[PDB]
């Protein structure tokens, strides 16, 4: 049953990778439009 | 009654003037219409790069 | 016997849900990092 | 040995001219000053931007 260990391994650093691509991501579409003032 | 030299000189050096200061205007005149346009550009791409951003984040989860 | 069977079927089971968790974790990281890096060269690009 | 009158009205007129063309090149010249000085602070904005984004991506 280790397939289930190893192949969730990394879902919790995926999700906080994913949380903070989001956040870079989010955090550049306000930049950018802050840009057009 | 005035001083015909010193009309001339001053008629001369008021032309030169005015050919530098034409000259001056029209060329930072043209530089703030190439910024301007630069500036316009810009703008344009930007709106383009937030809609794609946006597109990108409505279809993440 | 056939609990053996059945706890083999949940095995299976948690172990499809934990790649498909993955795959997608995957995609989504995939699509917002290339967006993040054609936005870093766009921003350069604003340098010049 | 000139037109006297007509040299001291051609000389107010330049006087005039001159007076508009500096006030226009100027203010032009404050426009582009203000927009380069305006410029220059987006690009230091962005700068950090980018440092932000690559080191995101590098740690991720
Ligand atoms: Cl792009
Ligand atoms: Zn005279």
């Amino acid at each position: 049953r280790t397939e289930v260990e190893t192949a969730d391994k990394w879902r919790l650093e995926c999700i906080d990778v994913c949380s903070v691509l989001t956040n870079r991501l989010e955090e550049l579409a306000g930049f950018l439009n802050s840009l057009l003032k | 009654s005035h001083d015909c030299a010193k009309v001339d000189l001053e008629n001369a050096e008021l032309r030169r003037k005015l050919i530098r200061t034409k000259r001056a205007f029209e060329d930072t005149y043209e530089k703030l219409r190439m910024a301007n346009k630069a500036k316009a550009q810009v703008e344009k791409d930007i709106k383009n790069q937030i809609l794609k951003t946006h597109n990108v984040l409505r279809n993440v989860r």
